């Protein structure tokens, strides 16, 4: 960075880091279910007297 | 003041003690494009003798 104070100025940085991290987790589950269905033979469907 | 064949000194160096630079907009920059010019204007100067 550069600028004006008291006259001119500047300045120069570097910088680095390094980070760690860990973690846990729980996940739960429940559920239900329904169904229906229908079936047919076209032809030889019916049945009389 | 610099004598007969020496160098020119400086305005505004970047030093601790300055003064900020002088800005032009784009119109006075065209005014230096045509023909009108840049007069040095001393008004009061203070000696000892």
């Amino acid at each position: 960075n550069v600028g004006y104070q008291n006259g001119f100025t500047a300045n120069v940085t570097t910088n680095y880091s390094h980070t760690t991290d860990n973690s846990t987790a729980v996940q739960d589950s429940n559920g239900e279910s329904w169904n229906t269905g229908l079936s047919i033979n076209k032809g030889e469907s019916a049945y009389i007297n | 003041y610099p004598k007969k064949g020496l160098s020119p000194l400086a305005l505004n160096t970047m030093d601790q003690f300055s003064s900020r630079l002088i800005p032009i907009n784009y119109d006075q920059l065209k005014k230096l494009d045509a023909g009108k010019q840049i007069k040095l204007e001393t008004t009061q100067v203070s000696g000892n003798f």
